C-alpha cells in the first residue's frame, strides 16, 4: 500500500521550491512536465503513487498543495511546464491578493482568510490518500505570507492530525544580512516557536549556509535563489530516494523522524547535501565532514548523523569508510547516549542523469541550531526594542491588541534553543 | 515514537507531564536508535553483502551446479549476517527480549498518556 | 595524512610570486589553468595532497591564498588564465586599498586591519587540511606590505598557531639600485627584525643577486619582472622535488628544515640554481657549478675581514642521476675543498636526487640547486643594518613612519629591529667562526 506524503507549499518560496522540487522529481524518475511517465521511465522501480496521483490520461499529479498570498508565482507555475503536473483541486489561492506584505502577522490573518480553501484541499488529499503518512509543510519563516501563513499552517496541522506527525521544511531567513522585512524578526520567532512546539520534526534551511554551499561549492558567483533552490530540488530528492528505491529498513518517513528527532521538543533537523557542484565510501565521508557541505547553519556537537549514500557503492568500502570515521572521530556525539551514525547504501534514481556513480546526503543533529535558533530571538529582540514596522502589524489580528505573539515566539524558540543546548548535555 | 512526539505536543499545555513526555521520548529515542543502527547492519551486512555475492556469482556462473552454490552462498551469507546460525541463538533471544521490551514500553507509555 | 603548505601572497611582489608558483605546479603536475587535470596528467606518481588542494571536479587547486592591500596583483592573478586553477575564496583584498605604500608600518598596520580576516583564512583552510603541515609566506623585506604586513602576519600567526611553523620567503630590495623608497633601509630592518625573533626561517631574496645573475648566467640586459618571476618558479618548483618524487628519506620540508638548521635564529637560507643561461652534466660538475659564484642565487658580501662559511647545503639534482657520479661527485668536492664550512659544526652537506616534472619540459638532463646557510649572507644583515643606521641617524625618509602608528611615537621598533640585524650579522660571522656555539 503507499504511504502519501502531502507536499505544501507556502508562499511565493515555498511555491517556487515545490515547484523545482516537482521538477527534479520528474527529472528523477523519468516524469515529463505534464505527468506522463516516460517511455524510459514506464520499467522504473519508483512508487509514485506516494507522492504523485496518475490521473485517467496517465497523467502522475503532484500530492502537492500550493498556497501563496502574491499571485506572481502561482501564476508562474500555472504558465510553467509543469501546470499538469499539479493536481489542479489540491491548490488554493487567495483570492485577496494583497499578500501579506512581509508582515508575519499579517501572514498569519492572511492564512485565516484562506483557512477555508486550504483546508478544504487538506482534507481532499487526506480523504485521497490511502496510507497518508504525514504532511511536509516547505514555507520561509521570514516572509510575510510563508512565516505567518507558515506557522498558521504547522498550528493547524498539529490540531487536525495531532497523533500524525508534521514535518516542516522551514527557512530560517538569513542573520547577516538586514532583512527587508522589518518585521522578519518577528516572522522568524514565530515560525521557531512553532517548529519547537508544535511540529514533530523541522528541517532548517538557513539562507545564509545554503547561499555559502551555493557560492563556494558549485561556483556560482553570487548564486541566485534559482541555484539555491536546484540545490534544495537536489536535497528533496535524496530525501525520497529511500521512497523510489525499495530496501529492506528505513523505506518510511516516519521511520527517519524516529530516526532522527529523538526529543519531541528538539525536533529540528539539519540538512545536509551533496554533491554542491570515484568517490569512495571514505572520501565522500571525507568531504561530507567539510563544514562547507552542512546544509543548516548552526552556531555545539553532533546528536546523530545518517548518511544516505547512493549509487554504485561496494560495501566493503562503506565499511571501511566507517571504521575510519570512528578511528578519527569525525563526529562529536551526545554523551548521555550512544552515537548514532548510520550509513544507508541506495542505488540512485536510473531516470536522473548522474555525472557522479555515487551522491550522498548528510543528515546530522547539531546542537549548534540552537544557536541559530538564539540567533532568531535576537534578531527578533533587536526589532521589538526598536518598534520597528510595528504600525502594520497591529493592524493584523495576531498583533492587533499587543505583540504578545512576537514575544511568545521569542520564547518558544528561546525554550528551544535551551532544550537544544540540554540535548548538548547529558 | 510519533505518539510520543504528538502527544508532548498536546499535553505540553499541562506542564504537569512534560516529565514523563520527556523520559519517554528519550528512552524511545535510543530504542529508536537501536533498532535503525541493526536494520542498517542487516541490510548492508547482511542483505547487502549476501545480494552481492549471489549476483557476482550468478553473472559469472557458467554451469547450473555453479547457480545452486551460488544461491545457496547468497542464503549462508545472508543467515550467517543475520545470525541464522545455531551458535548466535543467545543474542537472537537477546534480540527478541529487546523487541519485546519496546512492545511493552509502547505499551506502558500509551497507558500513561491515557 | 598530507601536510600541507598554504602559500600567502602578499602584495604585488608575492602576488606575483604566487601567482607564477601556481603555474610552476600545474606545469609539474599537468594541471590546466582552470585547475583542473589535463588528460595527459592523469598517470603521476607525485603525490600532490602536500602542495596542491583537489576540488571537487577532479580539478587540483594549489592551497595558495592570496592576499593583498593593493588591487593590481590580486586582479593580476584573478585576471590571469590561472586564474580558474585558485579558489576565489582564497583570494583576500584588504578594502583598506592603500596598500603598504612601500612603508613598513603602513604594511604592519594593514596587517593589524586585516588580522580577523587573515586569521579566519588560516583557520578555514586548516580544517580544510588534513594535517596541514604549514604557511609559506612570500612577501619582501623591503617593500611596505611584505615587510609591514609581512611582521604582522608573522606575530598573528605564531600566537594563533604556536605549534605550526611560519616560514617566509621575504624578498630583499636590490642594494645595488638606489631604492626609490628613502625609509627602505626601515623597512628591511623591521623586517628583518620579525625574521630573525617571530619566523623559523627566512629565505632572503635579493634583487641585486637577481640583477647578476639575469646578467652574467642568463645573459639577460636590465631582467624584466616577468623573467625575475619565472626564476623565482623555477625555484619554487624545485622546492617541492622532494614532496612531489617519492623517495625513501627526507620527503618533507619539515625533515629536511630539521636537519639543516641546528641553529633557530640562523634561519637564512641562500639559494643556488644550476643551469642558469638562456654534454652529459655529471654529478661532479653539477657540484662545481654549484660551488661556482656564478651559480649562487643570494648576493652576499665578499667581506675580506670575515670567513664566511656555509652552515648547510643541500643541492637538489633534478633529472637522470647516477648515484655511482653523485658518489665521485662527493668524493671529488671533499678532496677539493670547494665548500667552506661552519667551523663550530660538521659540514652538513645533503645532496637529494629528484626526478624532474613529466609535465614541465626540462632542457637539461641534469639540474641542480644548492640552498646554503652561509655567513656571508652575515653581509648581507650589516648592509641593512648600516643603510638603516644611515636613515635613521639622518631621521631620513621617516615622516611616512611618524605618521604610521607603529612609528608615530617614536622609531623604537626600527631600533630595535636594526639592532637584530646588527646581531644577526655578527652571529652569521661567527657562525662561521668556531666559536659559533659561544657567539651568542
Amino acid at each position: 500500500m503507499p504511504r502519501e506524503i502531502i507536499t505544501l507549499q507556502l508562499g511565493q518560496c515555498g511555491n517556487q521550491i515545490g515547484f523545482e522540487f516537482w521538477k527534479q522529481l520528474c527529472a528523477e524518475h523519468g516524469i515529463s512536465p505534464e505527468g506522463i511517465v516516460e517511455e524510459f521511465a514506464t520499467e522504473g522501480t519508483d512508487r509514485k503513487d506516494v507522492f504523485f496521483y496518475q490521473a485517467d490520461d496517465e497523467h502522475y499529479i503532484p500530492r502537492a498543495v500550493l498556497l501563496d498570498l502574491e499571485p506572481r508565482v502561482i501564476h508562474s507555475i500555472l504558465n510553467s511546464p509543469y501546470a499538469k503536473l499539479y493536481n489542479p483541486e489540491n491548490i488554493y489561492l487567495s483570492e485577496h491578493g494583497g499578500g501579506a506584505g512581509n508582515n508575519w502577522a499579517s501572514g498569519f490573518s492572511q492564512g485565516e482568510k484562506i483557512h477555508e480553501d486550504i483546508f478544504d484541499i487538506i482534507d481532499r488529499e487526506a480523504d485521497g490518500s490511502d496510507s497518508l503518512e504525514g504532511f511536509v509543510l516547505c514555507h520561509s519563516i521570514a516572509g510575510g505570507t510563508g512565516s505567518g501563513l507558515g506557522s498558521y499552517l504547522l498550528e493547524r496541522l498539529n490540531d487536525r492530525y495531532p497523533k500524525k506527525l508534521v514535518q516542516t521544511y522551514s527557512v530560517f531567513p538569513n542573520q547577516d544580512e538586514m532583512s527587508d522585512v522589518v518585521v522578519q524578526p518577528y516572522n522568524s520567532l514565530l515560525t521557531l516557536k512553532r517548529l519547537t512546539q508544535n511540529a514533530d520534526c523541522v528541517v532548517v534551511l538557513d539562507n545564509t549556509a545554503l547561499n555559502r554551499i551555493a557560492t563556494d561549492r558549485l561556483h556560482i558567483q553570487n548564486p541566485s535563489f534559482s541555484q539555491i533552490n536546484q540545490l534544495v530540488s537536489t536535497i528533496m530528492s535524496a530525501s525520497t530516494t529511500t521512497l523510489r528505491y525499495p530496501g529492506y529498513m528505513n523505506n518510511d518517513l516516519i521511520g527517519l523522524i524516529a530516526s532522527l528527532i529523538p526529543t519531541p521538543r528538539l525536533h529540528f533537523l539539519m540538512t545536509g547535501y551533496t554533491p554542491l557542484t570515484k568517490t569512495t565510501v571514505l572520501d565522500v565521508m571525507r568531504r561530507l565532514l567539510q563544514p562547507k557541505n552542512v546544509m543548516v547553519s548552526t552556531g555545539h556537537c553532533y546528536i546523530a548523523i545518517l548518511n544516505i549514500i547512493q549509487g554504485e557503492v561496494d560495501p566493503t568500502q562503506v565499511h571501511k569508510s566507517l571504521q575510519r570515521i570512528r578511528e578519527r572521530k569525525l563526529a562529536n556525539f551526545i554523551p548521555w547516549g550512544p552515537a548514532s551514525i548510520q550509513v544507508a547504501l541506495s542505488r540512485k534514481s536510473p531516470y536522473l542523469p548522474s555525472a557522479h556513480r555515487v551522491s550522498g546526503l548528510m543528515m546530522a543533529n547539531h546542537t549548534s541550531i540552537s544557536s541559530l535558533f538564539e540567533s532568531s530571538c535576537q534578531q527578533y529582540d533587536k526589532l521589538r526594542k526598536r518598534e520597528a514596522f510595528l504600525e502594520q502589524f497591529r493592524k493584523e489580528d495576531i498583533f492587533k491588541e499587543n505583540f504578545d505573539e512576537l514575544d511568545r515566539s521569542r520564547e518558544v524558540v528561546q525554550e528551544l534553543i535551551d532544550e537544544y543546548h540540554a540535548a548538548t548535555r547529558p | 515514537r510519533k505518539g510520543h512526539m504528538c502527544n508532548a505536543r498536546l499535553l505540553r499545555s499541562m506542564p504537569e507531564f512534560s516529565g514523563v513526555l520527556h523520559h519517554c521520548h528519550i528512552l524511545a529515542s535510543e530504542m529508536v536508535h537501536f533498532i535503525h543502527q541493526m536494520q542498517y547492519y542487516v541490510t548492508f551486512e547482511v542483505l547487502e553483502c549476501s545480494w552481492d555475492e549471489l549476483w557476482n556469482r550468478v553473472q559469472r556462473a557458467q554451469d547450473l551446479d555453479h547457480i545452486i552454490a551460488a544461491h545457496e552462498a547468497f542464503l549462508g551469507t545472508v543467515i550467517s549476517r543475520c545470525l541464522l546460525d545455531s551458535d548466535s541463538r543467545a543474542l537472537l533471544n537477546q534480540l527478541r527480549a529487546v523487541f519485546d521490551q519496546i512492545i511493552e514500553l509502547q505499551n506502558t507509555q500509551d497507558a500513561i498518556y491515557r
